[PDB]
RNA sequence: UUAGUAACGGCGAGUGAAGCGGCAAAAGCUCAAAUUUGAAAUCUGGUACCUUCGGUGCCCGAGUUGUAAUUUGGAGAGGGCAACUUUGGGGCCGUUCCUUGUCUAUGUUCCUUGGAACAGGACGUCAUAGAGGGUGAGAAUCCCGUGUGGCGAGGAGUGCGGUUCUUUGUAAAGUGCCUUCGAAGAGUCGAGUUGUUUGGGAAUGCAGCUCUAAGUGGGUGGUAAAUUCCAUCUAAAGCUAAAUAUUGGCGAGAGACCGAUAGCGAACAAGUACAGUGAUGGAAAGAUGAAAAGAACUUUGAAAAGAGAGUGAAAAAGUACGUGAAA
RNA sequence: UAUGCCGCCCGUCUUGAAACACGGACCAAGGAGUCUAACGUCUAUGCGAGUGUUUGGGUGUAAAACCCAUACGCGUAAUGAAAGUGAACGUAGGUUGGGGCCUCGCAAGAGGUGCACAAUCGACCGAUCCUGAUGUCUUCGGAUGGAUUUGAGUAAGAGCAUA
RNA sequence: GAGUAGGCAGGCGUGGAGGUCAGUGACGAAGCCUAGACCGUAAGGUCGGGUCGAACGGCCUCUAGUGCAGAUCUUGGUGGUA
């Protein structure tokens, strides 16, 4: 919306808003980044601490496929399983109905153990856990199965 | 539901009888209808330029 | 227009008709028939050829009648006989008529005519 | 030419763009080009399918491999296996791949059932005998969809034994790290020295 | 059939028809009913007296 | 999509891929290295005849310093035994794809202003046709077309259907078990070095120069080497539609674009007139009216023209032509 | 138009313009903060632990509209150079505030419960520095408990898409 | 209740776009001229008279190549000097 723009509402002033002083000028500092350690160090140092100079080792050809491992805490365990038999399990499931949370066709690698599951066995199925994790499943009652 | 009485083809009312199929009874937003129906209507043109 | 090989463009339809050739200039000049004519042949409106008796239906000259003298096409007019202006000299012109304005009070049959008049569905010559 | 205080953004317009900034307006005229692409094609290959019966396949990179997918071609294993000739498949409508070989059992049974499911539902016209006329089924990889195979059941019993899978993970990764390094104190202080002792 | 009743869902994947914000686009209703009529404190004049 | 990421970089400015994943389209193959060796089986050419994008007979030539049949790594070849199973050619229309032709409804009814009715009011008509343009002002119904179907003629024909002569064939293809085999590309691969290039970092590709392999062999496995395994391909020879590009050429549809200082430099006899030795530079310039009805004829003046007369609905439209602003 | 009084030529750079500082003879028309990729804030809208149909498919009265699968981006977990590890002692803590609500009351008020947010003391996760249990491929494992250390963290999710 | 640079808000005007007023219009659209009128603090709007001859407007929204006195601005035309 051009209209709106306060271009529209510039037109009669002489300097269009940008000053007399300041003129508007084509790169009065540079172009994108220029000066960065001379005399736009004190926005970089500021606002951008670390920018400047390297850190840590280089990783030649780092496939991102192999550092997949997407987390699920237990506060969101239950929520893998459908609304459809749910509340069936989360009262008296009991040991042989003990319900199966394959957490990797959901699409997860490790389970942290953040929440508070309900007391039932909740049989798991994960690549990775965490200590706390195997603990609380152990501890309401269930099982860490590692595929 | 009102209960809507249906027309014949020679106007003539004294037919059947439905029920509102229950979208008439949803919120009317004229300030939704129009911010959508704004940007729907620019879908279908084509471009101008000055050649180069 | 359901056919996308033809064109609503106003500027390529007006293009279409002022560089129309001499032979399609003959179809864009047609007269509609005579309420008489279309009686006994049964055909609403042809090409005007050159030996054809109209009467003049819009117009000042609305009225006036007579046989065309010449299918100016290249003007996309008709001048018909009788039908003339006489100049402040005394010296007389004939006035362009088009041909849609006219009626066909009277046809000149010839074999092509009679061919084209078959082809449409005419009940006689 | 420094900001406030904005994210460092790397917009790479410091060449010609301009020259080669390509718009697609052409979305919709191809849509219905690739269409008409297809409905000639399917008139052209008349009573049969655009695809070819595609064969069930395992994605690879640990990432994907928990989905199996319509990989490009059978196998000259599996051909053989639903009883035909990689030459004869490739005709009546199987992509064979001369490349893939067969190391999985589940992969192998599924696909060769896959073949024989194919060679059951379809029924090839003679050379020469006569047509008769079948109404073309066009999407052959729509009829024989790709089944993601479900590898458990809804709940069981704890069959539990207590080894904590935490514990069990993190001895695995050391079993790892000093493999090689309990093999060389292994080959010094317990042999190599035992080799000239009595 | 294709925008959903309460008892018929609905032929779209997932879609609800959109809730009311308001239960009564009739405020007057409201205003005048009688729990509200009985809270609020007699009014004013409509015009305030120039004094 | 990965991703403005891994990586590069006076690690500053800045640059910067790839794999997997979803989808579009999909289709595979060919030589060299083999003893046809109980038969150069192969090919160009010339000549004659025919049914001529070619065919056949005969004759010269090419060629054994290797032209055909067979084999391409997924294989496969030779030898052995055992049972089946499948095949080619053209002619003739329909239908197919293009090139076109033709036909296929409806008011010019009444009144009113006007030069003209295509305007207003009344009464209709058709409609799978109220896209568009023309006609003396805004026309579905005046004309061309538009819509819907129809009937033609002329090409490219192998997609198929019907369809009839054959007849390949005694010759070719797939398939099972055994047995011996199982050739697979060199100034190349690779290495050093120089230059360049890449995101490719003790070197990503490319190139010059020196060296120059091997046959369980060679390449790759994104930190140089040595020792040990593993995985994965099979280089140095070659053919191959579609999905992709398309400010050119031809043919068409379009537009919330521009509307004669705008839009292409060019709405006009525009890359024209014109400048410069040359390369090259490169304009301005659309509108009378429905129709020329472009002003008969008279009078002043040598004449151009003037004042009349007239044409026109208007000359406050006179070819210095719609409107005709301001300086 | 006359008369009383007032009134330097505008635009610009400038501490300062009537300036002996610059542009402007006059007029018509044209003539200068645009579009885009990627983003910060604020706001509206949708849906909300999710969100985003439109690369693509289906469909169509045909560049429109309508419908749609699998992914993918971002969010739902942080911290380390990295191999890694990964968020409840308690009513998801205590303390001082805190709107609003509940109780007793005429009211003044007192008492209770206290969201957001604010300060503060703690607890939990990763890192760094130690501590170094049961054990054991006897050098692996790292329980357990600390540290004026540290993080763009947890502590009943706010985000995604569009404008 | 001042105000440069500057910010923000409320409006005025232009080319187009969707919708609507069954809007105006050859008995005269638009354009231009007007020491005539009325409205608006204003940007501007409305009307009468003339010329003219074919289109144009109010309102609710969308969009932008949207408003000129200056640029020794561009093109075209015109002057005083004369």
């Amino acid at each position: 919306p051009s209209r709106f723009t306060k271009t529209r509402k510039h037109r009669g002033h002489v300097s269009a808003g940008k000053g007399r002083i300041g003129k508007h000028r084509k790169h009065p500092g540079g172009r994108g980044m220029a000066g960065g350690q001379h005399h736009h160090r004190i926005n970089m140092d500021k606002y951008h601490p670390g920018y400047f100079g390297k850190v840590g080792m280089r990783y030649f050809h780092k496939q991102q496929a192999h550092f997949w491992k997407p987390v699920l805490n237990l506060d969101k365990l239950w929520t893998l399983i459908p609304e459809d038999k749910r509340d069936q399990y989360l009262k008296s499931a009991s040991k042989e109905t003990a319900p199966v949370i394959d957490t990797l066709a959901a699409g997860y690698g490790k389970i942290l153990g953040k929440g508070r599951i309900p007391n039932v066995p909740v049989i798991v199925k994960a690549r990775f856990v965490s200590k706390l994790a195997e603990e609380k499943i152990r501890a309401a009652g269930g099982v860490v199965e590692l595929i | 539901r009102p209960q809507v009485t249906v027309h014949s083809l020679t106007g003539e009312a004294t037919a059947n009888a439905l029920p509102l199929p229950a979208v008439f009874s949803a919120p009317i937003r004229p300030d939704i209808v129009h911010t959508v129906f704004t940007s729907v209507n620019k879908n279908k043109r084509q471009a101008y330029a000055v050649s180069e | 227009k359901q056919s996308l090989d033809v064109s609503s463009d106003r500027r390529k339809a007006r293009k279409a008709y002022f560089t129309a050739p001499s032979s399609q200039r003959r179809v864009l000049l047609s007269a509609p028939l005579s309420k008489e004519l279309r009686a006994q042949y049964g055909i609403k409106a042809l090409p005007i050829r050159r030996d054809d008796e109209v009467l003049v239906v819009r117009g000042s000259k609305k009225g006036q009648e007579g046989k065309i003298s010449s299918v100016y096409r290249l003007k996309f007019a008709v001048q018909v006989d009788k039908v003339t202006k006489e100049k402040v000299n005394g010296a007389s012109v004939p006035i362009n008529l088009h041909p849609s304005k006219l009626v066909i009070t009277k046809l000149h049959l010839d074999k092509d005519r009679k061919a084209l008049i078959q082809r449409k569905g005419g009940k006689l010559e | 030419a420094i900001s406030k205080n904005l994210p460092i953004l790397k917009n790479h317009f410091r060449k010609h763009w301009q020259e080669r900034v390509k718009v697609h307006f052409d979305q919709a005229g191809k849509k219905v080009s690739r269409r008409n692409a297809r409905a000639t094609r399917a008139a052209k290959i008349a009573p049969r399918p655009l695809d070819l019966l595609r064969p069930v396949v395992r994605a690879p990179t640990v990432k994907y491999n928990r989905k199996v997918r319509a990989g490009r071609g059978f196998t000259l294993a599996e051909v053989k296996a639903a009883g035909l000739t990689a030459a004869y498949a490739r005709t009546i409508g199987i992509a064979v791949d001369h490349r893939r070989q067969n190391r999985n059992q589940e992969i192998f049974d599924a696909n060769v059932q896959r073949l024989k499911e194919y060679q059951s539902k379809i029924i090839v016209f003679p050379r020469n005998g006569k047509a008769p006329e079948a109404e073309q089924v066009l999407s052959a990889a729509a009829t024989f969809p790709i089944a993601q195979p479900a590898t458990d059941v809804e709940a069981r019993a704890v069959q539990d034994n207590g080894e904590s899978a935490f514990r069990t993970l993190r001895l695995a990764r050391s079993e790892k790290k000093f493999r090689g390094i309990r093999e060389k104190r292994a080959r010094e202080k317990a042999e190599a020295e035992a080799e000239k002792k009595k | 059939q294709v925008w959903g009743s309460e008892t018929v869902a609905s032929s779209k994947v997932g879609y609800t028809l959109p809730s009311h914000i308001i239960s009564t686009s009739d405020v007057t209703r409201i205003i005048n009913s009688s729990e509200i009529q009985s809270a609020i404190r007699p009014a004013g004049q409509a015009t305030q007296k120039r004094t």
